[PDB]
């Protein structure tokens, strides 16, 4: 080797330095993905692209929005990706639903799990009990669908509500379990728009995640 | 007679495994990847094929007349591999417990290289093991006495039994932990009886037949035939349970 | 009227394809099927370049044929030295999310792109030896998919905001918007002349504009999904497009229809990267099978496969001298193949 | 509105479009004339290559 190739060899050797310190601190930060329609609530929940910055217990979170037709490829490699969907505007939950089966369904989202936000339950709660718009009206099938006595966690909580939050969300995990095989598992939560919450139940469900991610490494599921 | 039946199943099941560990040890070098389990397995597959061509020698060795000079190179490169390959499943089980005990830990803050080095240090202590059986049973203390020996295999049962308390409790804590998920079951279950009655009873009734007394009616005729042969069927048979499973 | 128009357009369509069908008095392959086949190809890897952390989206060549960048979802460029893998260079990136790197014909500049909308033009000499940004060009609505250097003042950019635009980079102002198509423009190609150049999007369409005039002088229609890639012929009067169908056609302008269409049962994925070789014999292409394949221009045949990425190849690219051809997967990888 | 659309297919219709035979002929004739050129085509001795 010349005299000029040996610095050239030190100047890539640094680089390399560089690029796999640059890396470390990559691994200890998680990456989401935020999903949703407008009036979703989509930019209240933890509190082109427009990225945000949190940790709940000691681990970096990282997510981020767009403002989906092709451009989803490039978020193949996240952890996670947080569906936001209105639980209160029956007019335009079908779209939702539809919505979510092109981002489970997707190709280059095969092994990415879904964190699934039904954002204002607080105006579901009103809309139901008020009297005046009936869910049958939009869906036929819920005047034959019956709360499931198996979970009832739901405390100082009405009824008549009860019943329309479990068959909101069945219709969107029915889906799930359609064509999942136990590539990815989606996380249904009900949250409001003053809960703090939120930050705790990504991470105990990007918890999950990691656990079956390491589970399928060790051929163990 | 007894002699040929179990000597042929071993030659022929040594043979299965010998060709099947290389594929394992050729398919783990074209990947790139190599995440924290594949390192495990892939010095796995390497320890385990030096054990599989000692023990096809030294049984093929048996069949047709053979001279004592090999048999002092055979049997401390058996044992050098033999030990190696126990205490990798010992490290992969507890590597198990912690994928799962801590996640985020595994797969966030673990060291990117903790493979590669704890691999290591495995074969140094197979190897440190090999140079006191040598040391002190052989040359280093012939004349001196015939006491000395059975320290060395004293540590050795030791060492048998500590890999032992770490395979069986590592896999006992993931399970406690996912109960407090049908492949779990059948695959923690497959790799702690294949160790216990199949690579185990090898190596434990090797060296505590040398650190005891015991008829030598079925020493062999018995617990030595057929100790050897299950150990050439956990030696085979890991690169089926823990690798070539996801291939199907 | 909308239906007055609709008449008059309708059969202006149908005039355009009758017209081109009074042209084709023959076919490639009849007109080619007397030829010496190119045979079995076997090139083999002869550097990888590593230290990608993330998934590779570009790269490009240098007009030297001794340099090239990288883009990754790391968030930094690498400029490599393909001779000896030494690393030149490694820009990090505000970010981490680009989808192109372009490397100038000078040297001088690098530019990169994504879904921040802005394209950012790099230099690379300098005083301090520091590489910054020389200036950020916006003003387009959509992710950036292709970006074409013209000269160390031009470059040419498509978005996802169905338009591609022509900057002044002194300025930092567009100079022409081109609008006529209805999707995400997702490449570009550049005619050897730098008069003339192609785009490929996602309403199967592939449109020839003219850098000068501002105007699309024509408008290929013949594939049925999007256009992931698109590449000149060595000549500038042919081009190559690949869509997701699994199928390669082989354009003219001079004839303004199809010649040639690469296809086999077997490939079903979609197709990522394209482009030629020195003596437009060869049409490489990447696929979303982890392999590229080496296809003739003139015959349809099938010959090669370069199979070496755990992942999608991405990009792909052939030196200024027909020396090497280099392949990028999402695995981090670049692969220098011979 | 669609007086645009209209206004570019008029433009795009009249041009001087050529026969597929002299097309084939030309992208025929450039690789005959070429195929002495491309490495990627003919493999070259290990010399004079660059890697
Ligand atoms: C290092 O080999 C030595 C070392 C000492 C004496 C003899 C040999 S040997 O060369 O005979 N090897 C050998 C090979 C095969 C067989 C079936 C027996 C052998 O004998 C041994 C091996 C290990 C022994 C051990 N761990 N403790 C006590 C006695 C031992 C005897």
């Amino acid at each position: 080797v010349s005299a000029e190739d040996k610095a050239a060899a030190e100047r890539s050797k640094m680089i390399d330095k560089n690029l796999r310190e640059d890396g470390e601190k990559a691994r200890r930060t998680l990456r989401l993905l935020l999903l949703g329609a407008d009036n979703s609530g989509k930019s209240t929940i933890v509190k082109g692209i427009f990225e945000t910055k949190f940790q709940v217990d000691k681990v970096n979170f990282h997510m981020f929005d767009v403002g989906r037709r092709k451009w989803i490829q490039c978020f193949n490699d996240v952890t996670a990706i947080i569906f936001v969907v209105d639980s209160s505007d029956y007019n335009r939950l079908q779209e939702a639903l539809n919505d979510f089966k092109s981002i489970w369904n997707n190709r280059w989202l095969r092994t990415i799990s879904v964190i699934l936000f039904l954002n204002k339950q607080d105006l579901l709660a009103e809309k139901v009990l008020a009297g005046k718009s009936k869910i049958e009206d939009y869906f036929p099938e819920f005047a034959r669908y019956t709360t499931p006595e198996d979970a009832t966690p739901e405390p100082g909580e009405d009824p008549r509500v009860t019943r329309a939050k479990y068959f909101i969300r069945k219709e969107f995990v029915d889906i799930s379990t359609a064509s999942g095989d136990g590539r990815h598992i989606c996380y249904p939560h009900f949250t409001c728009a003053v809960d703090t919450e939120n930050a705790r139940r990504i991470f105990n469900d990007c918890k999950d995640i990691i656990l079956q991610m390491n589970l399928r490494e060790y051929n163990l599921v | 007679k007894q002699t040929l039946s179990l000597t042929v199943l071993t030659c022929i099941v040594s043979l299965v495994g010998l060709t099947g560990n290389a594929v394992v040890l050729w398919l783990l070098g074209c990947r790139m990847r190599r995440n924290a389990f594949s390192i495990y397995i892939l010095n796995l597959a390497a320890a385990d094929f030096l054990f599989l061509s000692g023990r096809l020698i030294y049984s093929l060795l048996s069949f047709i007349s053979i001279p004592h000079t090999i048999s002092k190179i055979l049997y401390p490169v058996m044992m050098f591999s033999y030990f190696a390959g126990l205490s990798f499943l010992s490290a992969v089980s507890t590597e198990r417990c912690l994928s799962v005990l801590w996640p985020i830990w595994y797969r966030c803050h673990r060291p990117t290289h903790l493979s590669a080095v704890v691999c290591v240090l495995l074969w140094a202590l197979s190897l440190l093991r090999s140079i006191l059986e040598w040391m002190l049973c052989g040359f280093l203390f012939s004349g001196a006495d015939s006491a000395w020996c059975q320290t060395s295999d004293f540590i050795t049962v030791a060492w048998l039994i500590f890999l032992c308390v770490v395979l069986c409790g590592s896999s006992l804590v993931l399970l406690i932990r996912i109960l407090c998920l049908t492949r779990l079951y059948v695959t923690i279950l497959l790799t702690v009886l294949v160790f216990l009655l199949c690579g185990l009873p090898f190596g434990i009734q090797f060296f505590l037949f040398l650190w005891i007394h015991v008829d030598r009616e079925v020493l062999f005729c018995h617990v030595h035939l057929v100790s050897i042969f299950l150990s050439a069927l956990n030696s085979s048979a890991n690169p089926i349970i823990y690798f070539f499973v996801g291939s199907f | 009227e909308l239906d007055q128009l609709r008449q008059e357009a309708e059969q202006l369509k149908n005039q355009i394809r009758d017209a081109r069908k009074a042209c084709a008095d023959a076919t490639l392959s009849q007109i080619t099927n007397n030829i010496d086949p190119v045979g079995r190809i076997q090139m083999r890897t002869r550097r990888t370049l590593r230290g990608h952390l993330a998934k590779i989206y570009a790269m490009h060549w240098g007009t030297d044929s001794r340099l090239l960048v990288s883009a990754s979802q790391d968030g930094k460029l690498i400029i490599w030295d393909s001779y000896t893998t030494n690393k030149v260079h490694a820009i990090p990136l505000r970010s981490s999310w680009v989808m192109t790197c372009a490397y100038a014909p000078s040297g001088n500049y690098v530019a990169c792109g994504g879904l921040d909308n802005i394209c950012s033009i790099y230099n690379l000499k300098t005083r301090e030896g520091n590489v910054r940004v020389s200036r950020e060009l916006a003003g387009h609505t959509g992710y950036l998919s292709c970006c074409r250097f013209l000269d160390d003042n031009q470059i040419v950019t498509s978005s996802g905001d169905t338009t591609c635009a022509l900057w002044d980079i002194e300025t930092g102002q567009q100079t022409t918007t081109f609008t006529g198509h209805t999707g995400d423009v997702m490449s570009l190609s550049l005619a050897p002349d730098t008069r003339l150049f192609v785009s490929g999007a996602c309403d199967a369409s592939a449109k020839l504009w003219d850098v000068r005039e501002g105007m699309c002088r024509q408008t290929f229609t013949g594939h049925e999904s999007d256009i992931n890639a698109i590449c000149f012929f060595p000549n500038g009067n042919a081009f190559a497009t690949g869509s997701d169908d699994a199928t390669c056609r082989l354009f003219d302008l001079r004839a303004d229809q199809e010649l040639m269409t690469y296809s086999h049962d077997n490939i079903i994925c979609g197709i990522t990267s394209v482009s030629f070789s020195k003596s437009g014999r060869l049409l490489l292409a990447g696929y979303d099978d982890f392999n590229c394949n080496v296809w003739d221009a003139l015959k349809a045949d099938r010959a090669g496969v370069l199979a070496g990425h755990d992942n999608r190849v991405s990009c792909l690219g052939v030196t200024d001298d027909g020396m090497a051809v280099a392949t990028g997967s999402w695995d981090s990888f670049l692969k220098i193949w011979n | 509105q669609a007086r645009k659309l209209v206004e570019q297919l008029k433009m795009e219709a009249n041009i001087d479009r050529i026969k597929v035979s002299k097309a084939a002929a030309d992208l025929m004739a450039y690789c005959e004339a070429h195929a002495k050129e491309d490495p990627l085509l003919t493999p070259v001795p290990a010399s004079e290559n660059p890697f």
